[PDB]
């Protein structure tokens, strides 16, 4: 399996989309992105023009006006048309993003201090995700030549230490996930940046999310609500694979 | 002698503020130099539990020198720590203390012509409360708290039920501090409330007060709709701990999104209390060295009323991934949008008034062109935050980092920074010697921007909010940051050796206003210092 939700060395984009949604936000991003640097580079070429041509030494004798009206109204509805421009393209991706489909797969979350259980109700699967070094693996939460023994064991590498798990929540390319999320003991939150999903794990509450994984591989996501002494130690992963090996993972878990 | 530490008069309250703020800002910015040395690289190599076993003092300097990571065993807590007093400090016992407590309490009744604050004794009273809650504050670093170490983990938010577990009670300290925080504020709104409405000079309509005056008056009401609800939430979080109350404990029927509510109700006003009077002191420097009146004064007026008051109906931004429902939503990614409307005006009047001047790039001009460049950079990374589809993405990483600092350590406090420059030769009868102002400018302007700009990299990679270390992949952009952060901290111990140096040596004010006719409010129309005793 490809390793593709990651960070990458250097990187100043966003991680590689696997999820429709997440295409969708790439694309939103990339529209208000070229729009807020048109009004940055306005805002900066305008500062450094009035300071070059109306410099003292060059402009000697100060103007006093103190209003235009055609320009006032100008600046005050171009921003209103350019908001309700980037609304009237930001709102049908929001409520994509939070209509919540008919689940093909359904998994369960549940925030703990420190790692990550996981239920599939149709599957009667439950399992615990540790990060591989923490104490549950026999490590204290950093590198070793222990740790990157259990990195490789698990099939990755050092460079995966901090976002690998010793378990997986494993599920089938495009199949519609719905994931329940709900926290235990404090608030955690559950992510994957390659799908475009975050939902906070709240004690008391039960909350959703959903994706479509375009692609098989591996994505890494990282808990998103300080939770404590181990908040930067309790990952994610997620394995995206075929139908039947999705099976084949399924029939290892069942007991005869 | 601490003749000044008794004093009633306004001008000498504003200074014991700023000098407050200035050294609270200190210890605050010393925090963060430590956590950029530990976010230089990935791995944990300062952060040891090792250094917890000697004593304090002797833990501390071993904490100060990289260990090798064999050798280092991550204390998350530390982290965690630093990053909550960090917080805390500067949202609670920095910057407001120094605009608002400070500038404010000397300044706006000079610009009134009022003589004094109505009520000089509260007005004392007030900078005692911030000195009480800025010690409770750093008392809680070294109170038992949370795992059995000392100090609270648990952001400057205090998001239960997080905020109501951690044991010890470094957490009850670090609340109470909160409440003396807020007594100080809102005893300064009154005071400022009072004087603005009842004590202006004879002639002085509401339409002809400067701007800064404007904006501390708003920014008085603000504080007192926000800090009382902030001063629930809190006690409910008191007690919670302590009382055996379940606001926000789900086994006893509460729900721990009720306090985000409550608290971020306060939380967004907070920001707008924290900015308008930096938009006031960019009005006051823009008009002077521009030698050109202000563009629009009833629209930048308004303006601010407009901004202090969407400022309230927005918080849930703050809470996209909380369980928000698409309702809420939808309203709120709305509401907030409207605040750029009211903020461009004012951006678009200040180059207006640059305009057809006559231009002049003295210090207190270098800091609020900054001001004008970088907030706007700050502001539309906001915007890209209100939208809750792409804020699914950014809650809780860097590119948040990025946003507030841009606003706030490049905003505000530049809007700090220009008023003390502006300000320093009136309050002290010196003056700054200009070529060390600038080069503090320009030290401060590439360092704050190489901290900060590479934080908008990591948030796009995913890079989390409070964690102690990292991904080998986020090591690039991680360790530009912490160079930017040290050459930040040089152009900071450099700005204050400028102001020892201009306070005992400094070239000597004669002129009432050495500035020009341009700086045309009644303080330049006073000796620098102004008599003891004014109008
Ligand atoms: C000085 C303090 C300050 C100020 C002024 C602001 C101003 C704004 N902020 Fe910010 N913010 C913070 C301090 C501040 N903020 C802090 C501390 C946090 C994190 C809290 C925490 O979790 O710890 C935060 C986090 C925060 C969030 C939550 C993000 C998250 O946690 O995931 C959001 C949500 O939208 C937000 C948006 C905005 C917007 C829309 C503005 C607007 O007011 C900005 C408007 C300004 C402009 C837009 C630029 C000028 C305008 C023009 C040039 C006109 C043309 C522009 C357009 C048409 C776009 N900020
Ligand atoms: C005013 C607000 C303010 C200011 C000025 C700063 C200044 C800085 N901050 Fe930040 N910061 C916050 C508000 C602020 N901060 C808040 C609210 C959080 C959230 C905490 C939490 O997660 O709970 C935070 C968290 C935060 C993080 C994320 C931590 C994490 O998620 O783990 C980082 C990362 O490096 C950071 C670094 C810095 C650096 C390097 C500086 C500076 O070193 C940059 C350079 C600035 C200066 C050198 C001088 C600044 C001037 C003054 C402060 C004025 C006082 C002086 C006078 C009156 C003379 N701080
Ligand atoms: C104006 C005043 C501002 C004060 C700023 C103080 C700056 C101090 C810089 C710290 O020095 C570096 O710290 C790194 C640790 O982050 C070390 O990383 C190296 O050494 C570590 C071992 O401790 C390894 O784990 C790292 O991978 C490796 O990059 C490195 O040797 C060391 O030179
Ligand atoms: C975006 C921000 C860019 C700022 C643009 C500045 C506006 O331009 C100026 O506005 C004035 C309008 O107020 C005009 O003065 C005009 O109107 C004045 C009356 O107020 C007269 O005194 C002048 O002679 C007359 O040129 C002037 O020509 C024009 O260049
Ligand atoms: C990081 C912090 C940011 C720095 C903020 C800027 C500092 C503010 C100015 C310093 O304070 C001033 O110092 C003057 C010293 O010359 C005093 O003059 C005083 O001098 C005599 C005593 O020295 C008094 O009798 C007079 O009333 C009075 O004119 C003056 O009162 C006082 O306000
Ligand atoms: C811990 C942080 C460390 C930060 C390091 C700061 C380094 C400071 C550089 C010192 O050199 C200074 O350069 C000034 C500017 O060139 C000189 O002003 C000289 O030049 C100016 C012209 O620019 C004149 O206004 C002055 O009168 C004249 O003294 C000044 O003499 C000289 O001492
Ligand atoms: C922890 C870091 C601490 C770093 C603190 C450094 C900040 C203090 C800067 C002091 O610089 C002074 O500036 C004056 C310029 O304003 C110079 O006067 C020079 O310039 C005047 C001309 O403007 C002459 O009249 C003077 O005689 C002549 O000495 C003076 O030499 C220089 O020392
Ligand atoms: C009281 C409570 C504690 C207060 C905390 C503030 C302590 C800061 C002390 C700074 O004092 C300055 O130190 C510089 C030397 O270290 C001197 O600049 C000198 O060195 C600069 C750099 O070379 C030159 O530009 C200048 O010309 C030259 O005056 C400067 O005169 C002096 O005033
Ligand atoms: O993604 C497209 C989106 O379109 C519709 O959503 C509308 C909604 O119906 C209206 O009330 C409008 O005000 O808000 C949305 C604008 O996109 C569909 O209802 C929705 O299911 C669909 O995803
Ligand atoms: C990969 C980027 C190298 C560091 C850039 C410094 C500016
Ligand atoms: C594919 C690389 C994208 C790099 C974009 C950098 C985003 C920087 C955000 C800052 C916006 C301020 C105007
Ligand atoms: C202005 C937006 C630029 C386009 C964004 C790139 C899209 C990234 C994902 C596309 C991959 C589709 C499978
Ligand atoms: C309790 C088991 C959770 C999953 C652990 C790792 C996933 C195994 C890989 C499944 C098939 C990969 C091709
Ligand atoms: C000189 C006191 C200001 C704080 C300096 C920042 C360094 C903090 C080190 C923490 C050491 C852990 C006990
Ligand atoms: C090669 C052994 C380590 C050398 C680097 C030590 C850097 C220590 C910097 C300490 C900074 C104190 C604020
Ligand atoms: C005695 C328990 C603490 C009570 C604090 C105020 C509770 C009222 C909640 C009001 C909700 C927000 C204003
Ligand atoms: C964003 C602030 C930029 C302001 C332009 C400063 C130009 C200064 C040129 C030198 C002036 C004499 C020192
Ligand atoms: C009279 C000379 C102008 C004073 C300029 C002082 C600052 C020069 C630029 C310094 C840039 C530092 C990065
Ligand atoms: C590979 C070790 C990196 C050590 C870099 C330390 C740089 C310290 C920068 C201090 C600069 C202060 C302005
Ligand atoms: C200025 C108000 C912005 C609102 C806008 O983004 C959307 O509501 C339009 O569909
Ligand atoms: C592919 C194997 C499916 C087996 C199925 O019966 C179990 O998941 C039920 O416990
Ligand atoms: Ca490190
Ligand atoms: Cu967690
Ligand atoms: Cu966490
Ligand atoms: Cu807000
Ligand atoms: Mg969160
Ligand atoms: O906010």
């Amino acid at each position: 399996l490809e390793i593709i939700g990651r960070p990458q060395p250097g990187g100043t984009g966003f991680q590689p989309s696997a999820s429709p949604v997440a295409t969708q936000i790439h694309w939103l991003d990339g529209f208000i992105l070229v729009i807020i640097a048109a009004i940055t580079i306005f805002v900066t070429l305008l500062i450094l023009y009035a300071v070059w041509r109306f410099h003292e030494k060059r402009n000697k004798v100060p103007a006093r006006f103190t209003h235009n009206s055609p320009l006032e109204i100008a600046w005050t509805i171009v921003p209103i048309v350019i908001l309700v421009a980037i609304g009237a393209f930001s709102l049908p991706v929001l409520f994509n993003q939070q209509e919540i489909p008919e689940a093909d797969v359904t998994v369960k979350v549940t925030g703990y201090q420190w790692y990550w259980g996981y239920e599939y109700p149709d599957e009667e699967i439950s399992f615990e995700s540790y990060m591989i070094g923490s104490p549950a693996t026999g490590g204290d939460n950093r590198m070793s030549p222990e740790v990157e023994q259990q990195l490789i064991e698990a099939g990755y590498s050092r460079d995966e230490f901090l976002l690998a798990t010793d378990t997986a929540m494993v599920v089938p390319v495009n199949k519609t996930v719905v994931v329940q999320v709900t926290g235990a003991d404090v608030i955690h939150s559950w992510t994957v940046p390659a799908f475009g999903v975050k939902q906070d794990a709240v004690p008391g509450r039960l909350a959703q999310l959903w994706f479509r994984a375009e692609r098989e591989g591996i994505f890494f996501g990282q808990c998103s609500e300080l939770c404590g002494i181990s908040h930067a130690y309790m990952p994610i992963t997620v394995k995206v694979v075929s139908e039947e090996a999705y099976a084949a993972w399924l029939e290892q878990h069942h007991h005869h | 002698f601490t003749r000044w530490f008794m004093s009633t008069n306004h001008k000498d309250i504003g200074v014991l503020y700023l000098f407050t703020g200035g050294l609270v800002g200190l210890i605050s910015v010393a925090f963060t130099v430590y956590m950029r040395m530990e976010l230089m690289a990935p791995g944990v190599q300062f952060m040891c539990a090792e250094h917890l076993e000697s004593g304090l003092v002797k833990g501390f300097f071993q904490s100060l020198w990289p260990s090798a990571v064999e050798n280092c065993t991550p204390n998350g807590h530390l982290w965690n720590v630093m990053i909550t007093g960090h917080g805390i400090l500067m949202m609670f016992f920095v910057v407001i203390p120094a605009l608002f407590g400070g500038f404010g309490n000397y300044f706006m009744p000079l610009h009134i012509g009022a003589p004094d604050m109505a009520f000089p004794r509260m007005n004392n009273l007030s900078y005692w409360l911030y000195v009480a809650g800025t010690s409770l504050a750093v008392a809680s670093l070294f109170a038992p708290g949370g795992n059995g170490q000392l100090g609270s983990g648990i952001g400057w938010v205090l998001y239960p039920p997080l905020s109501t577990s951690e044991s010890g009670y470094s957490t009850d300290l670090a609340i109470f501090a909160v409440h003396l925080s807020g007594a100080s504020s809102i005893l300064g709104a009154i005071n400022m409330i009072t004087t603005f409405l009842n004590m202006r000079a004879p002639g002085m309509t509401m339409h002809k007060v400067p701007l800064f005056a404007w904006s501390i008056f708003v920014t008085a009401w603000l504080i007192l709709l926000a800090l009382p609800v902030l001063a629930g939430a809190i006690t409910m979080l008191l007690t919670d701990r302590n009382f055996g109350t379940t606001f926000f404990q789900p086994s006893g029927g509460g729900d721990p999104v009720l306090y985000q509510h409550i608290l971020w109700f306060f939380g967004h006003p907070e920001v707008y209390i924290i900015v308008l009077p930096a938009f006031g002191i960019v009005s006051h420097v823009i008009a002077t060295f521009a030698k050109k009146p202000i563009f629009g004064y009833l629209p930048m007026v308004y303006a601010m009323v407009a901004i202090g008051v969407l400022g309230f109906v927005v918080w849930a931004h703050h809470m996209y991934t909380a369980g928000l429902s698409l309702t809420q939503q939808s309203y709120f990614m709305m509401a907030t949008m409207v605040i750029a409307v009211p903020t461009g005006i004012k951006i678009f009047s200040w180059i207006a008034t640059m305009w057809g001047g006559s231009i002049e790039l003295k210090t207190p001009m270098l800091w609020a062109l900054g001001f004008l460049f970088l907030f706007t950079v700050g502001g539309v990374t906001g915007i890209v935050l209100s939208q809750a589809s792409v804020d699914r993405y950014y809650h809780d990483t860097y590119y948040v980092v990025a946003h507030f600092h841009y606003v706030m350590s490049l905003g505000a406090v530049f809007g700090i920074f220009a008023g003390i420059y502006f300000w320093i030769g009136k309050m002290s009868g010196r003056q700054y010697p200009e070529w060390a102002g600038k080069l503090h400018f320009w030290m401060m302007f590439v360092g704050a921007n190489l901290t900060f700009f590479p934080q908008h990299f990591l948030g796009r990679q995913g890079m989390p909010r409070r964690y102690i270390d990292y991904p080998e992949a986020f090591a690039t952009w991680n360790f530009v940051s912490s160079l930017g952060a040290f050459l930040s901290f040089a152009s900071f111990l450099f700005f204050l050796g400028v102001i020892f140096y201009t306070l005992t040596r400094g070239a000597r004010v004669t002129a009432n206003n050495y500035w020009n006719e341009h700086a045309d409010t009644l303080e330049w129309t006073l000796t620098s210092p102004p008599p003891e005793h004014t109008f």
